[PDB]
């Protein structure tokens, strides 16, 4: 009843499709406490 | 210093002046911004 708390993933290319690899990003933010320092393209357009 | 900006306004002129500040008008165009966040209340100057 010790047991070591880490395993590894048996990710080979014959498993099936959900024990498969899948690659995860979260964009985790938390917003507007202080001075914006990133925003999203404020797109433009040809001036007439 | 306001709401998270440190502001710099700065003029140079040439004078010939022996030891006063020199009687004048001038006005200080700015020369950058900082989103600097921070909290001032004290400062120094540094010197050759
Ligand atoms: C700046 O100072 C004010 C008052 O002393 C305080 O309420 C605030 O939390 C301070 N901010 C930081 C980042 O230290």
């Amino acid at each position: 009843n010790c047991y070591f708390p880490l395993q590894s993933y048996g990710f080979q290319p014959t498993n099936g499709v959900g024990y498969q690899p899948y690659r995860v990003v979260v964009l985790s933010f938390e917003l507007l406490h202080a001075p914006a320092t990133v925003c999203g393209p404020k797109k433009s357009t040809n001036l007439v | 210093n306001i709401d998270g900006y440190f502001k710099i306004y700065s003029k140079h002129t040439p004078i010939n002046l022996v030891r006063d500040l020199p009687q004048g008008f001038s006005a200080l165009e700015p020369l950058v911004d900082l989103p600097i966040g921070i909290n001032i209340t004290r400062f120094q100057t540094l010197l050759a």
